[PDB]
């Protein structure tokens, strides 16, 4: 139950709990948790479960959480609004792009596997090979999402777009983004032709 | 009985002169073999016991005889390979894996392999064998998927080592679950999967290549009967067409004899040798040895891809000096055809 | 967050009865209003968590000259909900004006249940077009929503009530009410009853009680489209993340609506994508063609072979999407709710913005066109004139709509890198 | 690969619902169109894989003037096919004119299904030769098809209506329908129903149900012609691929059809071969003689003494091929499908171009000859003189057939070394 919480917890109500931060002070955050960078949350794990959870196991769940938190920014960045006309055609090159980043991020990786590794925990039986089941989950998802492979090829196409979803929050120039979208993209496109075979669940746009 | 492996301690693993007696025949000296590897893959325990008490009575008596002996070797070995034959026939479903052996390597099925001549037509070049390896199985997988096939396409995989004719055909099979095909089994299925790809290869040239009747004699009265080439394009078609049918004999009359020898049959130990038969039957009665009449068949082939090569720029008849090649062609037609009528003298 | 659904005309307050039994049903409430021991999800989004242990619906209802709410009233899934917001003509002017004069107090029902509320997300509006009492006073009533509220969104849902032809003042109501659609919305839901009607007459022997049975289909459709919200999900757990991705103008935001079962009396994602995707499915209906399609499948599916499915519709290449756009089919999964039996739990839907509903405006374009054409068809009340003399408010409508036609037209072209 | 059906005429529409409702009982499919569980064959040659899980069939029913067309509306095979493609004089001429006139919407029903399919391989025709309303009509469109699709085949299946000896317009349709077929289409399927009709006779007992037991056979020789396609075989599971080793000319492409069970109230190959050859076994009937012959076997037999009976039948020394061709005897071998019980399931089908149909062809010309020489048996109408004021198609008709009949003759003979 606890190793559910916390890839429910990093990772309705938790919307309600994103909308104060997209509006640091460390007691806020602590009252607001307990009712996109920065952030210090967690929750602490008691010893007969602190001998099975590993101190590393945290740190993986806070990148894909402090990833998710960048994600969700620039996805409802470009959902919370309502050259002229270009800012529409702007939109929804954008609006797409990061709805499907978002699908392949979660559905591809962090549903399959997650659906998958219920059914492994209730397989284990015992203390010992319950770590071992449970770090063999942690290096894999780790490394099936981009946050250690690839992280200067792939990678950076989803750090400079990021950057786009604040100036098209400040401009709510408009040329002086698609020729950088339409630059980044066919460059991401064009090294992403390799596909290695899980590369292709995204290699389609 | 254990089936323990490495039993000799220096007076899978290979026999060897040391290991092998002499004064008992060669022939009983592999089963033994093959009593020890198949108990690791068993019935045999069930029965165990009763061949301990055998070799137990046999380990009592003062004096040898080879007569009794080689008696007891043979009947375990007939117990084993029964329990071999039992599982793999029934719980493992083989003769359905042969059938899906036949569907792709003896092209016994023809969706596929005429839509992926189709959806390619570009490994008429050499091939960088990177490439265009990953092209050639991109559209397997997209031609399987337009009508059903949601099941099976993970055994059968396409190799890539012109780009056509050094093709192969990965497959997969279980391992533990079958013994009966190896590397080298499906090495000669390869073999003839590319053989018959190269013919139904050059019948997609010619279907092509017809439309004498389709545009070029239809609303155009043309340029046919003043310059034409005479219509070799039906004799061409004939001496494949009918060797083709021929090959179609030749496949189906070994495929209704495995189908009919794998009933009769109980042990495991006569289903290889009826394999090891199917096989060589196969490849010389394509003709796939290498003989002078193979060649000459193979210099039919060329000349057919070369000839489809005119006719298929030509449309409506014309003389583009294509004479000079129809010469040729004509010429050595003639001439190995005649050489295909010795071969039945 | 917390959104409040406001119900008026007759079938718009017989829809919004229905689907708040259907969450009746659906929800671990009772017929009383109190929380049951088969409750644990989010319940804040349509009920008020009410001081009683109650989660008290947020249903407001207001009606003009009503006569079926009385048969509302006396039943037990009336005082299912009661937060004190229950209130007591034939044409779009009578309907203004009669909003008109009452405006003030039912205003202040709405002033009191959004005071009420910790939080506010939307208003979803209940609304038939040109239905007769709600027409007219919907439209007057949903510009001051817009005018009185424009930092929360505005929902509609409307079904156009027609028994396969016919009203001689109803494209001139619906002209009007579509003006007011477009200006004062965000979002509108549009249902064809005809087209509704035809396929429920074909899929079983109703054709008598086929309006109750359409209930149920509108309430299916509603509580699919808020399932996400209602149930833990993932995404768009608020409406205005919902509504953002389908819009690439706020002048196409008019969305066509899908169904995959066409009776309820075990398939993949596979079977049901490449089903949707084909107009026996579609409820609701150049070449008119899709500039974004949004998705959502509920049933009990193990959900891995979606990317498998994605690629087998994509290779089997039936759609293409907008030229100047890189658009996407949008897809999302929930759970089908449990505590309602049905066989074959698989139930698919589509939110998809079509250009084809721009031909189907044009038609009521026409309509009106030739009624305003031949003069004794409008049928010259005195409300009418009272309200404009000189009829410009049709002509400032039909303006606005032939901008929407040239739009979408343009939008379908590549002509959207340039303006038309 | 994806062949669609197009069926006219009533003959041809009554021969084309037996079929179709022959490939019901064939395949696993239903009355309503859905998959069943004794599906797994090819089901993509003329059943449109549809998107219902239902393997809807690529029938196009095209009509002038229907009368029979409503009897065959309703019965539950015309709710086995409904991919809305079916639509609804006694000259050819009149024939001809009526299908001018409404060519355009028919058209956009070809073209509809020709890219509703994934892939095009031909169309195949359901007519009748000088049928009425079939005749004229269908020779307008085939020219019309054979204009707009050239990169497509053209198949015919035609049937010439006679009760044993006959109409005075007859001989005028099927010249002129017989220029069509000779210059707008790539094989044609010729039948006759005399020669039917007296064998049906012969073999039982019927005598006023000829025309029902009729469609039976034709139904049976279609699926006959089309099993290796449907059916996983080796070769020709394209239509040009069975079509090309039979021609050695394009217009010698009429072919002679052939079948082996007399009635179907275990025999070897050899048996059925020295059958076949012989005209008791041909269902349509200086010597003429073959150029080609085809043979599809279908039947539960052995397959290996084929080659002991082509050995057999070779120093029987029945028949010989054409002098300037080194011609053979094509042979293919197929199952007999299941789901239909047939005693003796041994059956034998030929496809031979033979020059004896020649004959034939110069028996109609014959006919139409002296009603041309005597012209009181054209019948004046209005729509014959108004099509053509000088009936100079005729005389073309006339020329292109009497070249045919002189080519044929030129083709037995060794005088195709030459020129005839």
């Amino acid at each position: 139950e606890y190793l559910q919480a916390m890839r429910n917890f990093f990772l309705d109500t938790m919307y309600d709990f994103y909308t104060s931060i997209f509006d640091q002070n460390v007691s806020f955050l602590n009252v607001q948790l307990q009712e996109l960078d920065g952030l210090t949350l967690s929750y602490k794990v008691p010893w007969p479960v602190d001998i099975v959870i590993s101190l590393e196991c945290q740190k993986i769940y806070n990148q894909v959480f402090l990833l998710l938190l960048q994600i969700k920014w620039a996805k409802y960045s470009l959902d919370v609004l309502l050259q002229i006309h270009r800012m529409f055609l702007l939109r929804v090159k954008l609006m797409h792009f990061v709805n499907s980043l978002h699908n392949y991020i979660m559905t591809r990786i962090l549903h399959s596997t997650g659906l998958e590794f219920q059914h492994q925990v209730e397989e284990a039986k015992d203390l010992d090979q319950l770590i071992k089941i449970h770090y063999r989950y942690l290096s894999t998802i780790h490394d099936r999402c981009l946050l250690r492979e690839k992280v200067s090829f792939v990678k950076e196409a989803i750090m400079k777009v990021l950057n786009l979803a604040l100036m098209f929050a400040d401009g709510w120039s408009i040329e002086k983004m698609e020729s950088d979208f339409k630059n980044c993209h066919m460059f991401l496109v064009t090294i992403l032709n390799k596909a290695f075979p899980h590369l292709e669940s995204l290699a389609l746009s | 009985l254990h089936g323990l492996l490495l039993d000799q301690h220096e007076e899978q693993f290979s026999l060897r002169v040391e290991i092998l007696p002499s004064y008992i025949p060669v022939r009983v000296a592999e089963k033994i073999l093959f009593v020890g590897e198949s108990v690791q893959m068993s019935i045999l325990k069930n029965q165990e016991d009763t061949f301990a008490a055998e070799l137990h009575r046999l380990k009592q008596q003062p004096l040898f005889s080879l007569v009794d002996f080689e008696q007891v070797v043979d009947r375990i070995r007939s117990t084993v390979a029964e329990h071999l034959w039992k599982l793999m026939v029934e719980e493992s479903d083989l003769l359905g894996q042969l059938k899906i052996i036949k569907d792709f390597y003896l092209l016994g099925r023809g969706e596929l392999f005429q839509a992926f001549i189709d959806t390619a037509q570009h490994m008429l070049k050499t091939p960088p064998t990177a490439v265009t390896e990953h092209d050639v199985n991109v559209a397997f997988q997209q031609s399987a998927h337009k009508v059903l096939l949601d099941d099976d396409n993970l055994l059968p995989l396409l190799h890539l080592t012109s780009g056509w004719a050094a093709l192969g055909l990965s497959y997969k099979v279980q391992w533990p679950l079958h013994i009966l095909f190896t590397p080298a089994v499906l090495e000669k299925y390869n073999v003839v999967f590319k053989y018959l790809l190269s013919v139904r290869r050059v019948q997609a040239e010619l279907q092509h290549c017809w439309a004498l009747q389709m545009q070029r004699k239809h609303l155009k009265s043309n340029q046919t009967d003043a310059i034409k080439w005479r219509l070799r394009n039906h004799m061409a078609f004939l001496v494949d067409n009918l060797q083709y049918y021929l090959q179609v004999d030749v496949l189906e009359s070994q495929f209704s004899q495995l189908l009919h020898q794998i009933n009769s049959t109980r042990d495991f130990e006569s289903i290889r040798l009826a394999h090891d038969h199917f096989l060589s039957n196969l490849l010389a009665q394509s003709f796939i040895l290498l003989k002078p009449v193979f060649h000459c068949l193979n210099e039919i082939l060329d000349l057919c891809h070369s000839f489809c090569s005119l006719v298929s720029q030509n449309l409506g008849p014309l003389d583009e000096r294509g004479a000079a090649q129809l010469s040729i062609l004509v010429k050595g037609f003639s001439r190995q055809s005649s050489l295909l009528f010795k071969i039945l003298s | 967050r917390e959104i409040i659904t406001l119900q008026l005309g007759q079938c718009g307050n017989q829809i919004g009865f229905e689907f708040w039994k259907q969450l009746c049903a659906e929800h671990g409430i009772s017929p009383e209003g109190i929380v049951e021991e088969f409750a644990t999800d989010r319940k804040d989004v349509f009920f008020y968590q009410a001081d009683d242990e109650h989660y008290i619906p947020r249903a407001v209802l207001l009606d003009l000259e009503p006569r079926v709410i009385h048969s509302i009233l006396n039943s037990p899934y009336a005082k299912l909900y009661n937060p004190e917001n229950i209130y007591l003509g034939n044409n779009w002017a009578s309907g203004f004006s009669q909003g008109e004069k009452i405006h003030e107090d039912i205003f202040d029902i709405i002033d009191r249940e959004a005071d009420g509320s910790d939080s506010l997300e939307g208003f979803v509006l209940c609304h038939s077009i040109a239905g007769g009492t709600g027409s007219g006073l919907g439209s007057y009533l949903l510009e001051r929503l817009n005018d009185r509220y424009p930092k929360k969104l505005v929902q509609t849902y409307s079904v156009f009530p027609n028994q396969d032809e016919d009203v001689v003042v109803q494209p001139y109501n619906s002209l009007l009410t579509l003006k007011r659609l477009t200006q004062n919305a965000d979002c509108v839901v549009v249902l064809d009853n005809t087209a509704l009607n035809r396929i429920a007459t074909d899929r079983l022997h109703i054709q008598n009680p086929s309006f109750s049975q359409i209930n149920q289909l509108v309430s299916t459709i509603m509580s699919a489209s808020t399932t996400t919200l209602r149930y833990p999900g993932y995404m768009n757990n608020d409406l205005i993340g919902l509504i953002a991705s389908l819009i690439p103008t706020p002048r196409l935001h008019f969305l066509m609506t899908g169904y995959t079962p066409l009776t309820t009396d075990k398939t993949t994602v596979l079977d049901v994508m490449r089903r949707l995707l084909q107009p026996k499915n579609v409820m609701v209906s150049t070449n008119h063609c899709y500039i974004a399609i949004l998705n959502i499948i509920q049933g009990e599916v193990d959900p891995t072979q979606v990317h498998k499915s994605l690629q087998r519709i994509r290779e089997r290449k039936l759609a293409n999407f907008i030229p100047w756009g890189p658009a996407s089919i949008q897809v999302a999964l929930s759970r089908k709710s449990p505590y309602l039996p049905s066989a074959h739990r698989v139930s698919g839907l589509m939110m998809a913005n079509h250009t084809s509903i721009s031909s189907l405006f044009e038609r009521t374009c026409r309509q009106y066109d030739k009624l305003r054409k031949r003069e004794a068809f409008l049928e010259q009340f005195r409300k009418e004139d009272m309200f404009k003399d000189n009829f410009d408010e049709m002509d400032t409508s039909r303006e606005i709509v032939q901008q929407l036609i040239d739009e979408y037209h343009a939008a379908t072209r590549p002509d959207y890198i340039s303006w038309g």
